[PDB]
Order: C-alpha cells, then structure tokens, then sequence
C-alpha cells in the first residue's frame, strides 16, 4: 500500500500542551522530505513482519491514516492482575532507549506499535531516524457492527519481538508470557471484561458477561517472532454492551492498546393502524437517528403529525409510534440500519 | 457525539378535571448544552415556563425539567417543542393522558 | 502618489512576470462570480491550483525616509482558499522583475498570509540589517470569500498602524513590538535572592504554645488486656497487657505554623538600562522603494487583488479605501446571497431528486 | 440502600463572548446541594439544601477557591483540547469532569471514580479498580502518563477512600431528615383499549424516592421481559419520582398479569390486578 | 549529595563503598531517590554513597554485569562485592551499611560493650580469644568474614570476659536474642571441638543458631526457608505485644520440642502475619487477622500442608498435625475450589482436590481435559465434548473429564501450556499419560478412544 505515511508527532511535555509537529513513517533510496523535523521521522524497518505485510495490502487509494505518535518511557502495568507479568522490583536492561506508541487509526484497521529508534538521524544517508517495531496490536475490524442478539468477532491479532540487546535474557526460550485485558468504556461505565495471562498461572478476575478470548501464541519456536491471536468472542450482544471496547496487550513494561466502536443494530419492523394514523414502529435499535416521512400516494403527506416518546423494553430495544392528523397514506422510517431507502408502510 | 434529547412529558399527577398540576417537560440525554425547550398550550408558546438547572447525569448527558402550572381540560393538547442542533426540525411530542 | 492601481488589458504593460521557475502561475483579470461591480471589482486573479505566483509592477522610485509611508490594497478570496497569502513586498530599485524568485531581496512585506486554520494572521515583515523581522503582535486576517481592505501606515518616528476595512486594528510602535533591539531592561544577573528574604514565609506560634497536652506516650496499654486463664506466669515468664498507639497521638507540638506572616513579598531581580540598547529612530526608513511585487504560493486558486494604493498621506488612502471597499461590499454582499440562494435551491432540488430515485430504487 | 456522592464540572466553549462557560455542581444521591454557575454574577458556591445551608463563609470561600482554580485550569484544557483534535473554534465544545464516591447501606466504601470526557465521548477514566486509568484516544493516553508519572492515582485513592466518604456521611447525618428518607410508590393501575383484539394494562408507580425501582410483569407466573414496556425513571417536580410500566394484553384477558414493584422504601414486593 | 559516577572517571574514585546504578524511565529508582539521598545524609563519612546514570556509561555495567536497574552493588575499597541484598527503603539500607562498616568481628573493648551487643535484638556470635596470636582467634576472623552477611560476629579479650566464656580457648558461645528466652532451651550454647575451624565453626552455627523456635521476619528469611519447616503465623510485634509472642512461640516451642525427644527432624519457627502476608496467599491462608496462630508446613521437596483445625491454647492440635505429618495421612493442599458433590453429568467435573480420586484411578482409562474460563478454545470444544461424554457414558471403563486449570492447581506429571490441553491416563499407566495433540473433532475422538482405550467404546 502506502510506503509512506502521514503522522502527528503529538508531544508530551506538559509546558508546550499538546501540541503537534509533523513527521511521517516509512514502511519497509530513502525518499527524502525535508520538510519534517529530522527527529520524528522513522523508517520503520519492521523484523515481525506484521506490519509491513498488514500495510502491504492495504487498500490503494485508501484515505491517509490518522497516525498519531508520540513519546512514552515504559512503566510497569497499573492493574493489580497483571503483577505476575512484573514480579521483580528491577526494571530490566533490555528497555533502554525511547519508546514511541504509533497508533495508525485508519479507517479499515487500528494499529499501535512500539517503536524504539536509534539516537540521532542519519547524516551521510537521507535524514532518516531508524526505528525497530516490537509490539504490533493490529485489529482488522475497528467498528464492527452486530445486529442485536447474536455473537461479535472483535478481530485483535499482535506480534513481538523481543528487544535486542547486548544481554540476552534467554532463560525460557519461547513466547514470553503475556496479559490480554478487554474493557468497555461507554458513557462512564468502565467494565473489565477479561483479563487474560496465557502461560503464566494466577487467579485472574472472573471473566464477565460470557465473554471470551482466543488469546494464545500462534507459534511456539524458541526464538522466533512472536505473533498472538486476541480475538474477543462476545455472545448475545446486548445494547448495554455497546460502546468502544479498548484491547491491551500487556508484556513485561509494554503496553499495545487499540479502541474499536461495537455499533448496535437492530432493524425495526413498521405498521399502519387506523382518522389519525399511527406510524408504530417496532423493536429497534440504535434508539437516535430514526426519522419519520409521511407520503400521500406521490407527493408529501398534508396533514400535522408528531411523535410518542420512546416505550424502552426492558431487552434496550425501543418502538416509538408517530401519528398524523390528515389513494394511499404511507409512513417511511429512515434508520441507519434499515437500506437508506426507507422500511416503508403504506394504507390504501 | 451529539445525541439526541429524549422528550418526555408528563404531569406530577395524574390528569383529573379541574385541578392544578405541573407540566413538567423532563427533556434529557442530550448534547451539547446548546437547546431550546418551549411549552405549548395548543400551538402557542407559554409565557411563565420555569425551568430547572442544567442539571448533569452519569452519562455524560443533560437533563433539564420545565415545569409550568395548568389545570388539565379536555379541549386543549399541551404539547412539548424542543430544539437542538443535532435534530433537524424541532420535535413537537403532545402530551398524552395514558402515556 | 506613490502607485496607484484599480484595473479599470493595459495591466499586462505595467505588471510583469518573473521568469525565475518555469511553473510560475498566470495570472488573469477578472471580477469573480461575485462583485459589486463588473467592471469596478476588475482585478488580478490566480486561475491555476497548487502552483506558485510571481507578478511584479515597476514605479517611480521614492524613499520613506522622514516621510509617512501608506499602503492600501483589496483581496478577494472567493474561491475560500484553505492554503496561500494576499500579502505583497516592497522592493527597492535594484530588484529584477524577471527574476523574481520565491523569496527576492524586498523592504516591507505587508498583507494576509492563510495555510490552515491554525495560521490565519496578518504578516508583516521588515527588513533591517540584512534581515525579515515578524512583528510579535497577533494580527487576525479576515477569511471570508467577500473582498476585505488591508491598510498599511508608517509615519517616520517608527510608528506603525494596521487597519481592516478602514477599521483601525493594531497600532504601536516599531521599536516596541518587534527585535529590533531586544535589550530593552535586563535583569541584574547578580542581584540574586538574600537568604533574609523569605519567600515561603511562616512563622511558628503566632498565638499558640507548646500544649503539653498532646504530648502522650506513643503507645499505652490496651484497654481490655485481659490475660488468658490458661497462661502460665511461670512458664511464659512475666505475662505483660499488649500496648497499644494511644488515640490521643498527634504530630508531637505544633503551634500552629501559619503562613504569609511578615511577608514582603517575592523577590525579583531588579532591572537595569541593558547596555546593548540601540535602537535606530531611522529604523522605519528605507533607501528606496521601486516595485511593488506579489509572489505567492496558492493551494486553490481564485485570489483577486484589487485597489492598490501607495502614498504618504493617511486621509487620501482612507477616503479612496472607502469610496472603493464600501461601495463594493453592499452589492457584494446582497449579489452573493442572491446567488447562494439560487444555490441552495439548486441543492434542494438535487436532494429530492436523490430521494426520488431513491424511493424508486425501494418500490422495485 | 448504596448512596452516591459525585461532583460535576462542565466547561462549554461560547464562540464569541470570551471565555468559556463554566458549571461546577455537587450532587450527593440526585438532590444538587451546591452549583457554581460562571454565567451568574454571583460567581460563588450559591447553596440549594438545608444539609449544606449551615455551613460558615470560610468553607464557602474555601470551595470558592478551590472551584475559581479548577475553572482556570479547565479552560487552558478546554483550549489545548480543541487544538489537538483540530476543530473549529466557531463551533462550541464541552469538556466535562467528575468525581466522586459511592457508599453501601454500611457506610462503608463501595466504589470511587474521577472521569473526564470532551465534547461528550468518553476521554480518560478511573477503573472502579481504584488503580489504573482507561485512556480511549492518545490525547487521553498522554494524560495517563502523565498521571502515572506523579502517581496521583494514591493521591485520588486517598481522597476517594478519605475525604469524600467522610463528607458523604457528614452530609448523610446532617441531612438525615432528607436524604436518607424513602418513600414507597402510590402505584395505580389502568386498563386502556387500544382495540377489540388487544388492550394496554400500565401500572404507575407514581411518586416514590429514591428513583432505584424496578417494575415487571409476570404472565401466568412467568417473567415476560420481552414484551414489557416501560419508561425511565422521571422526576416529578417536588423532589420525587415517578415511573411507568405497560404490557399488551389480549382483549378480555387480565387473570393471570402481575405488576410486581420492588423498591426500598416498600415492606415487601407488592401486587397489582385490574 | 551523592557524587555520579560515570565511566571515565569510575575506576578512579571506585577506589566501604555503595554505588547503585540506575536508569531515570524507571520508577524504581525514581522512587528510592529521596530514600536514597536521606540514606547519603545519613551515612556520611562512614561510608560513601554514589550513583551512576547507566544509560550514558554503557561500559560500566557491561562489566559489572549490571542487568536491572536499580541494582544497588558494594564495592569494597573498589572491589566488587555481593550485591546489596535487602530493602531498598532508607532505614535498610543505613542499616546495612552501618553492619558493613563493622569490622567481619568486632572488638569488644569493654564488659559493657559485651553486654550492649549481647543485647540486640538478633542472635550474637561471640569468640574469647586471650591469645591475640592464638590459631583460633584467626580461624574465627575468617569465619567471621566468609559468613558476615548474615550473623553477628564479635570478639574479645577481657580477663573477667574470658574467664566467664570457655577460658580454655575456641570460646565461641552464642547468645541468642534476649527477647527470645525460653526454658526448655538454653539461651547460650557453646562451641565443643578440639580445634576452631572456619567451616566447623559456620556448621555449628547453622545448626546452632536457630535452636528450636527461632523469630525470623524479614531476616535470616533464607537460613531457615529451604528445609522441612514448620512457620506459624500470628501477630508478632515484640516492642508492643511481646508478651503473647512469646506465649505462643513458646507453644509450638513445647510441641517442637516433645516431638524432638521423640525423635524426628522437623525445623520450627514463628512468624509476624503482616511482615509475610505475601506467602500467606501461598498456602491459601488469605488473612486471619486474628490472635489465633495459623500454622503451616512446608517441606524440602516443596510438599504445602495446612491444619484446618483451630490452634489449640492447650497444644493438643499441634501435636496431633505433627503426629498427622510423620505418619503421612492429610493431602498436599493445592489451590482447588470446594468440589460439588453433585458430580453428575455426561463429563465429570474433576478438582485440584479429588484429581488422585478421579483420574489417578487404577481400574479405568481417564481422558481428561484442561480448560479456561476466558478461553474461547475451550469454550467452543465444550459443546462436542459434553456430546462425546454422553455418547460414552455407556462405556464403564471409561469416562472422561475436564479440570479448570486456572482455579486449581494442575496435579501430577500432567501440565499444561496452552488450554485446552487434552491428556489420555490408562489404567496401568497413572505415571506416563499421553498428549493428545492430534484433531479436535467429536469422531476423531472417539476413534482415538476406539485406538487406544482396551475395552471397546461405546456409541
Ligand atoms: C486540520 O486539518 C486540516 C485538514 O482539513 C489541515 O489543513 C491542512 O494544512 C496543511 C498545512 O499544515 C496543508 O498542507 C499544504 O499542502 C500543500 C500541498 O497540498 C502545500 O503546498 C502547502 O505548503 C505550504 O506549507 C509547507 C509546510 O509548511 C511549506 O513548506 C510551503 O512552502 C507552503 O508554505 C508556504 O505558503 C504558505 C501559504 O502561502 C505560507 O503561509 C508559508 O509561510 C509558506 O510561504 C513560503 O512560500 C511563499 C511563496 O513562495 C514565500 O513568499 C514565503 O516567503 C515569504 O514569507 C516568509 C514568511 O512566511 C518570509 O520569511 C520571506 O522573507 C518571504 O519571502 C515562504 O517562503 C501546505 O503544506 C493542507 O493542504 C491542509 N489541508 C486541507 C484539506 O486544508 C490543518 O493543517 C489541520 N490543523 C492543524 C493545526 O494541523
Ligand atoms: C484467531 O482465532 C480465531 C478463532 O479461532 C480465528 O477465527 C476463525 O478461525 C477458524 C479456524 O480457521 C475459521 O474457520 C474457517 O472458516 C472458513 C469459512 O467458514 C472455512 O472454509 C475453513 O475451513 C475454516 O473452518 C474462521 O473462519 C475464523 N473466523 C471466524 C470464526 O470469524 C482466526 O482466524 C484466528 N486468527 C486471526 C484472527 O488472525
């Protein structure tokens, strides 16, 4: 796909705000911009494999990803189920260096890799500051939509490679142990619903509302690297599990963490009843965005109309009834769901 | 995110002849802050309609209450008019004995 | 009359393209969709998007030395530019008009400069001492589509006022607002804080003395240290009740340590004369002026200018601004909701005829 | 039952007249005790309950403070906010902020979260975990750094365990007279015949406190979940609430359709036939 | 307050000495920093204090072998030595460096002086050595040298001292902690050989030196954990409640102690519940937070046993679990949720607690089948294994199960690295199970149980 990509250097230091610089990525004769500020801009020479090959078929043509970096020291988990990751109190040699979370938010699939680059940019060379990937969290649905009731497939596929160093802490050759931690943040609730620790064995928390993980190291070799399955299997997808359902990836002192919208659909069914006509509207959701039309069969429908406030069922599903006050009368629901066009009802 | 108010008008008692009573239009869950909530005694808007603070919700949505006195009588429909910038035409919902 | 300029296809013999890059836009005279008049909004436009501009107008060459010098001038940004500039360059007689490259040795630099919603300010920059000074001052320019007057006046004791549509909106002096000399006041470097001189002031017992009442032993015997029966004093040794941190504890004696008492204040480096301070009252005067040029870089063309005016009287420019901008803007700005009318309607139409097809799409 | 105590501020930029407004209120269950509002020219923590009245000018001058500081804090947010994610400065955007705790019958703690959300999608949160914070953008992430760096998560934890359980239950025993009350429901019923081949059957629980009850119909003994209808909780006006309840029935049918109603204030669930 | 120490210049002023290396991202050490100038402060002129900033001076710690940060290392008149080895909180480390500052013995000069270091509150390692030149005054320093970093070594040469202590020479006597006096042990035990040898020395000490109930919380954690030991956790904070700490280590102490003339080794000791509150969990104590001694075994090979009984104050459960533990009868506890005796269904539910019961069994052929909770992998092979397991109900030499693997501990050679693991026991072969890494599909099953199972399966 794109060799290079737009980004967002956003800086951290709490003087200068939040403000934004430019700097673009290179995947994969650099092609030199000078433009950009030598510092922030990476050629991203990716061991994985993971994301190169991701953005590699990437969809030509495709809007430019909304890439945001910036700076991050790695600090140890915050949550108390993640301890086991982090039993020491040593921070290991192996993270020296910066650390810089690239979150590619594109459109088709989110992304948030761990780029620890070389001190200074090259001189000889094009001004390119090389980098190494280590952690890749790539989700290849980043806003699924599920109709009501049935199961959802949040797609989350990640891959390591363990930071080269000079020491080389190869006491268990093979996939480090690792934490998947999925959690709901809707409107101020903020649920756990899974946290995982495949390998390593601790009383994790309950995993809630049947959820469920395909967390598990794909490969096995004692060196190679690294990629992991995540998926999240959620069952019966109910509307107070809407909202963005954020993914971590938690290994010793990194963190992977990438947002997805779970949108909730559930197309509504119509009726005309006998005058004043009430357009009722049956079990649906989302309960916004639903809009009445009033058609004389064919010209708009003459006549004042309202609306009736929305009867919640106690599922999340709501019905609303319109009436109008005035050949056929028909009454057209225009919902997202639903084909742009209109589940209409029509009386003769 | 801007969602939608959620009329719902009703009455702190239920509808009997010839008895004072409050009108009280709840609008809620909407965003941002920026509404215009009117009360309407068979088309016209009321002139006295209190209303309460901006009162805020867990949610991250608004909820105010305007309340205004009426004696229910069976030959005018109250109604409700509200609006937003996320809502296109201003909703007019009635207000329903039953409902 | 320094220059004078309204449009009124004669321009081509008085402006002239530089030749520096072979991919310099053409500029063409018109008066956009929209104007006030069709023949009076007569002006210089950019017909060519993502490319860069150099036109540039030869005159008779004069200096602002002792003088006051005005510069007045219309942009029209009809096209809603998101990225380019309406500001123009004073250059001195030595200047090529055939070679005019990006940036050509220039005196003055005044007009909008738009790439963005982030820069949106007037720039207006000097030379002086063989270098373009910004002004510090955060001067707002008009983004609108509609023609907005751009107003220039420095009178020679290195004062400088900014108008907008024959609105004054930034005044003050050159030696004030920009680098000319930056040393102004410097702090004394020596002049650091005495150690008499509190900062954090606090003094202990302003009312208050040692109560010798919280001063309990740290930990006292428990309450209810009942002895098991079944100890045995002679095989434990000396049975002894558990002791206990007393509830009465407290932070030894404090006597009340309250702040801001005999506070003067916080200390500061007093400031001196800087000996590096030279300002130059001929600061705002210049050799000479010679062309008056305009090369910009425009995303989206359809940049109009109009009305340019060099002079040295501030009535003359602001009379003839107005009786041009006002006179403009009126049928401007009536004409264009005319036509956005007719363009909404336009659009209306469109969607309901998109919502046609689409209720047909849903019948079949 | 579990008592809330939460704290609301709530800076909306106004395009046009300066600074931004600003609306810092308290809400201790869902009765507002105090509402700094930036708009009203008193500029103060104006108090509207009795278990708050009684409380002497320093503390209010205090809380005056605290919330002046806040606001000055909020608004350079609410500028740099509206830098990072590049909106118009035309349109207006809110940011708002919340703290506070919740408390069991016991009076013990029993939760605590601070959370923050621009223009109403939810920004950067407190886990109910009391330990690490949820971050959805990365504007939110650097925040979390940020906070992590000062380890202020056992700065909030002290306040949320402290300060803020001691207040609710100072203001819980003062305004006992109010707060703690319950009020069962004076619930109705009605019958409504929408046809000849169906009816409407809708209890009212009408007039109750506090606004935590739940209303379901069992058909023959079995809860039908599916098929209930029914609205969200609605205040009254007087400080009450009320609530509303309906099932479809078929027409000439009401034998075996009970309304049962649970909420604190009641002795037992109780039940409802026409 | 500290002086950094980079490479160019380390060697140079490495030449006792405290320098920890350190990384600025880390928490860690940002953490001890105040902790760590307060210890400088406080250790000044006795010993110095330094830090290193590793990021810059690589070569430093490539040498060093310096892999964490922090990584606090004593350097011995620019020597490498142990590292430091405890709390890195201030008062630790200021007291491990006034021990370090000491001489490997120290010299007491006065009976006074005798009886203030007597007095402490750890055991005391005292030699009477008339003869300064005496062979056994020098085998005694160099005892006290190899295994200074964990007892007190002193020495001494007064008249009225050594008189009192051996006065014969070798007089090595050690006092334990005056806190800890009991009856049926002496307080003070002599040293009883020929010749006083560094490695004879060290020996008597290791087995001397814990007698029967030592008070180990947070020190000598590792002389006494790593044998078959006996811990009873209670409140254990002397300078307030030594009074019921004595009363109840001198329980276990009678208990120990009869089991002793009786004639078996068993190591005892006491503990403080909140200094190891982290190994509770362990032993799957939680917290009893309560005067009543918890008490707990655990063996050299890493065996755990509990008493669910209350501790007695007459000390009747104590010997009965002591009794219990010789014989050998109560079960290793692992960590295992309460077993439903309602076992029922077509796979059986098997435990942590009755796994020997279930699939330890002699008589049958067990398939059985680890899983997890959150796992999607097994939360999609459950449904085809519920129907192999009621399809084979009718086979009666076989049945299979599933054990959460994540509540309760995984139990013989079995062991599992990724759920769902699926594991095959014969009847006649409870020590060699089989992997089955094979399909994961209903009738590939049951021709593997067709396959390998003697007795024919059934549909
Ligand atoms: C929010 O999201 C929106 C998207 O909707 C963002 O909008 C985008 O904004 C970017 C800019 O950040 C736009 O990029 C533009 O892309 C064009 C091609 O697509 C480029 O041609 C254009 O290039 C300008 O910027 C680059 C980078 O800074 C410069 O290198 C380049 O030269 C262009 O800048 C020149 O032109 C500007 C406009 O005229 C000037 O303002 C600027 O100063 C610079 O001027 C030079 O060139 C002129 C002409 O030759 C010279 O005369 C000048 O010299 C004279 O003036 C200087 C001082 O200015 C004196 O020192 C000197 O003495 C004088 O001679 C200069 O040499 C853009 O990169 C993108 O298109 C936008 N997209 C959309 C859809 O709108 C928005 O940015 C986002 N918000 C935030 C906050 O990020
Ligand atoms: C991560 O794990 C998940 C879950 O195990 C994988 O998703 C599912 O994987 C199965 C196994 O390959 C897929 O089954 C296949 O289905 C196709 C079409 O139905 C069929 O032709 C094949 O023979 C095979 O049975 C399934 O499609 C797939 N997706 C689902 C269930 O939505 C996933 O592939 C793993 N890897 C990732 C996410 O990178």
């Amino acid at each position: 796909g794109p060799a290079v990509i737009e980004c967002w250097f956003v800086e951290d230091a709490s003087g200068k705000g939040l403000a934004k610089r430019p700097g673009a990525l290179l995947l994969r004769e650099p092609p030199p911009r000078p433009d950009l500020d030598p510092e922030l801009y990476l050629s991203v020479h990716d061991p994985a494999g993971a994301l190169q090959a991701a953005f590699r078929r990437y969809p030509r043509g495709a809007p430019a990803p909304h890439c945001e970096m910036s700076r991050f020291v790695p600090l140890p988990a915050s949550a108390k189920w993640a301890s086991g990751l982090t039993p020491a109190q040593n921070c290991p040699r192996a993270l020296d260096g910066a650390w810089l979370m690239v979150s590619i938010s594109s459109p088709v699939l989110s992304l948030s890799s761990l780029l620890r680059p070389q001190p200074e940019p090259q001189q000889e060379p094009v001004l390119i500051t090389m980098a190494t990937v280590v952690l890749t969290v790539l989700t290849h649905t980043p806003a699924p939509r599920v109709r009501l009731g049935q199961d959802a497939l949040l797609d989350l596929s990640f891959a390591y490679m363990p930071p080269t160093s000079e020491a080389a802490s190869s006491l268990a050759p093979g996939p480090p142990p690792f934490g998947l931690e999925w959690r709901r943040q809707h409107l101020g609730k903020g649920h756990l619903l899974l946290a995982a620790t495949p390998g390593l064995n601790g009383q994790m928390p309950a995993a809630q509302e049947g959820a469920v993980a395909f967390a598990a190291w794909d490969d096995d070799e004692p060196w190679g690297p690294w990629t992991g399955n995540g998926t999240f299997w959620l069952p019966r997808v109910q509307p107070f599990q809407e909202g963005t359902y954020l993914a971590t990836i938690h290994l010793p002192y990194l963190q992977g963490q990438v947002t997805l919208e779970l949108a909730v659909y559930k197309p509504p069914k119509v009726s005309l009843m006998p005058p004043e006509l009430l357009c009722l509207v049956s079990h649906f959701y989302p309960s916004g965005g639903l809009e009445v039309e009033w058609e004389l069969r064919s010209q708009k429908a003459e006549g004042q109309r309202w609306l009736s406030a929305l009867r919640h069922h106690s599922d999340g599903s709501v019905s609303l009834s319109g009436h109008l006050q005035p050949a056929r009368y028909a009454c057209r629901i225009h919902h997202p769901s639903l084909p742009a066009s209109g589940r209409s009802a029509e009386v003769t | 995110i801007q969602r939608t108010p959620k009329i719902q008008v009703y009455s702190r008692h239920p509808a009997e002849n010839g008895k004072s009573n409050f009108l009280n239009c709840y609008v809620s869950g909407f965003h941002p802050s920026d509404i215009e909530v009117d009360l309407l005694k068979n088309g016209e808007r009321i002139e006295k309609v209190e209303h309460s603070d901006l009162s805020f919700s867990k949610d991250w949505s608004f909820y105010l209450l305007y309340y205004t006195e009426f004696t229910p009588t069976e030959k005018d429909e109250y109604a409700c008019r509200v609006n937003h910038v996320t809502l296109s035409q201003p909703k007019i919902v009635k207000w329903d004995r039953d409902m | 009359v320094y220059f004078k300029e309204q449009f009124l296809d004669g321009w081509t013999s008085r402006w002239i393209e530089s030749k520096h890059k072979s991919d310099f836009g053409k500029f063409v005279l018109s008066s956009g969709k929209f104007y006030g008049d069709e023949e009076k909004d007569k002006g210089l436009q950019t017909s060519q998007d993502a490319r860069f501009y150099a036109l540039s107008a030869s005159f008779e060459p004069f200096s602002n030395k002792g003088q006051t010098l005005v510069v007045q001038f219309t942009v029209k940004h009809e096209q809603n530019i998101d990225c380019g500039g309406g500001y123009v360059k004073l250059f001195p007689n030595s200047l090529d008009q055939t070679d005019m490259h990006g940036d050509s040795e220039y005196n003055i630099m005044f007009g909008p400069d738009i790439c963005g919603p982030g820069t949106k300010k007037v720039h207006v920059i000097f030379n002086y001492k063989g270098k373009n000074v910004l002004i510090n001052k955060d001067i707002r320019c008009k983004d609108d589509e509609f023609t907005h007057l751009y107003t220039l006046i420095v009178r020679p004791d290195n004062t400088y006022e900014v108008k907008i549509d024959n609105s004054q909106v930034e005044s003050g002096s050159l030696e004030d607002d920009w680098d000319f000399l930056p040393p102004k006041k410097i702090k004394d470097p020596d002049a650091s804080k005495p150690e008499d001189w509190d900062e954090r002031a606090k003094i202990d017992d302003p009312t208050d003395s040692k109560p010798e009442d919280w001063d309990k032993p740290e930990h006292i015997p428990d309450p209810d240290a009942k002895k098991p029966e079944d100890w045995d004093e002679e095989m434990d040794g000396e049975w002894e009740p558990p002791v206990i941190q007393n509830p009465e504890y407290k932070g030894e004696w404090k006597p009340r340590q309250i702040d801001n008492p005999d506070y003067k204040g916080t200390w500061i480096h007093p400031e001196i004369d800087n000996p590096e301070y030279s300002p130059d009252p001929s600061i705002y005067a210049y050799d000479n002026f010679g062309v008056l040029g305009l090369d910009l870089w425009q995303v989206k063309s359809g940049t109009i200018f109009d009305n340019f005016l060099i002079t040295n009287d501030e009535a003359y420019a602001e009379e003839f601004g107005n009786e041009t901008w006002g006179v403009t803007k009126a049928a401007e700005k009536q004409m264009k909701d005319k036509q956005d009318e007719e363009q909404r309607l336009k659009e209306e139409e469109e969607d309901k005829k998109r919502k046609e097809e689409e209720e047909a799409e849903d019948k079949e | 039952g579990s008592h809330s105590m939460r704290y609301f501020f709530t800076s909306v930029s106004r395009p046009g007249r300066g600074e931004p407004r600003f609306i810092a209120v308290g809400y201790v269950d869902d009765t507002q005790f105090v509402r700094f509002d930036s708009d009203a020219a008193s500029q103060r923590m104006e108090p509207r309950a009795p278990w708050i009245e009684q409380e002497g000018p320093e503390y209010w001058d205090q809380e005056t403070r605290n919330v002046k500081a806040q606001s000055q804090t909020d608004r350079v947010d609410l500028g740099t906010l509206r830098g990072y994610y590049n909106q118009s400065e035309a349109g207006s955007h809110t940011i708002q902020i919340m703290y506070g705790c919740d408390v069991g019958s016991d009076g013990r703690f029993l939760r605590g979260y601070r959370q923050d959300a621009y223009d109403g999608k939810d920004y950067i949160a407190l886990n109910e975990d009391l330990r690490s914070w949820t971050a959805a953008d990365m504007a939110a992430q650097i925040t979390k750094r940020k906070w992590e760096a000062a380890h202020e998560a056992e700065q909030l934890r002290a306040y949320l365990d402290g300060t803020c359980v001691e207040w609710l239950r100072r203001y819980l025993e003062n305004g006992k007279e109010t707060l703690q009350r319950t009020d069962p429901p004076k619930t109705h019923m009605t019958h409504h015949p929408i046809s000849d081949h169906e009816a409407t059957l809708r209890c009212w629980a009408l007039g109750f406190y506090p606004a935590e009850i739940t209303l379901t119909w069992q058909r023959d003994g079995e809860d039908q979940t599916q098929d209930t209808e029914l609205v969200e909780t609605r205040p009254a006006g007087d400080g009450t609430f009320q609530k509303w309840a309906a099932v479809v029935v078929p027409s000439g049918e009401e034998q075996r359709y009970t309304c049962h109603v649970q909420h604190e204030g009641l002795p037992k669930p109780l039940t409802l036939r026409w | 307050d500290v002086l950094e120490l980079t490479d160019d210049n380390f060697e140079s002023r490495i030449s006792l000495m405290l320098v920890e290396f350190f990384a600025p991202w880390c928490g860690h050490c940002k953490r001890l920093a105040p902790e760590y100038e307060a210890a400088a402060t406080r250790l000044k002129g006795i010993v110095p204090l330094a830090k290193v900033d590793c990021t810059a001076n690589t070569n430093t710690c490539n040498k060093y072998g310096v892999s964490g940060y922090p990584t606090l290392k004593i350097f011995r008149d620019g020597e490498e030595a142990g590292a430091y080895d405890g709390p890195r909180t201030a008062d630790g480390i200021v007291s491990h460096l006034k021990k370090q500052a000491g001489p490997a013995s120290v010299p007491l000069r006065t009976e006074e002086e005798f009886k203030k270091f007597i007095s402490d509150k750890d055991a005391s390692i005292v030699g009477f050595f008339d003869d300064s030149f005496s062979e056994a005054h020098s085998e005694f320093l160099k005892a006290a040298s190899n295994l200074r970093d964990n007892y007190r070594f002193a020495h001494t040469n007064v008249e009225s001292l050594v008189n009192e202590y051996d006065d014969n020479g070798e007089g090595i006597i050690l006092f334990r902690p005056s806190h800890l006096t009991n009856k049926f042990e002496d307080k003070t035990v002599a040293y009883t050989e020929q010749k006083m040898t560094s490695g004879k020395i060290k020996k008597f000490i290791q087995e001397n030196i814990f007698g029967i109930c030592p008070h180990m919380t947070e020190d000598n954690k590792d002389l006494i954990q790593g044998k078959d030991l006996l811990i009873a956790y209670y409140d254990v904070d002397y300078e307030k409640n030594a009074k019921g700490s004595n009363y109840w280590r001198n329980r276990v102490m009678m208990v120990a102690k009869k089991f002793l003339d009786a004639g078996h080794k068993l190591n005892f000791a006491v503990a403080s519940r909140k200094t190891f509150s982290h190994e509770l969990s362990d032993f799957g104590l939680e917290s009893t937070a309560g005067e009543i001694p918890v008490v707990a075994i655990r063996t050299a090979k890493g065996e755990k046993f509990v008493m669910q009984e209350e501790f007695s104050r007459d000390g009747k459960a104590l010997e009965r679990f002591l009794q219990d533990y010789f014989d050998g009868n109560l079960k290793r506890y692992l960590k295992s949720e309460p077993i439903p005796e309602s076992n029922d269904g077509p796979v059986k539910v098997v435990v942590a607690e009755n796994f020997d019961e279930i699939v330890n069994n002699e008589n049958k052929d067990v398939l059985i089948e680890f899983y997890a909770p959150w796992c999607g992998h097994c939360k999609n092979l459950e449904p085809k294994y519920k129907e192999l397991g009621e399809k084979l109900s009718k086979d009666p030499n076989i049945v299979i199960a599933k054990m959460d693997a994540t509540a309760n501990d995984v139990p013989s050679p079995y062991e599992v690295r990724g759920f769902p693991t699926i594991y095959f026991s014969p009847a006649n072969k409870k020590l060699n199970p089989k992997k089955y890494e094979g399909g994961r599909e209903l009738s590939d099953f049951i021709s593997y149980l067709q396959r390998e199972a003697t007795n024919p399966p059934v549909i």
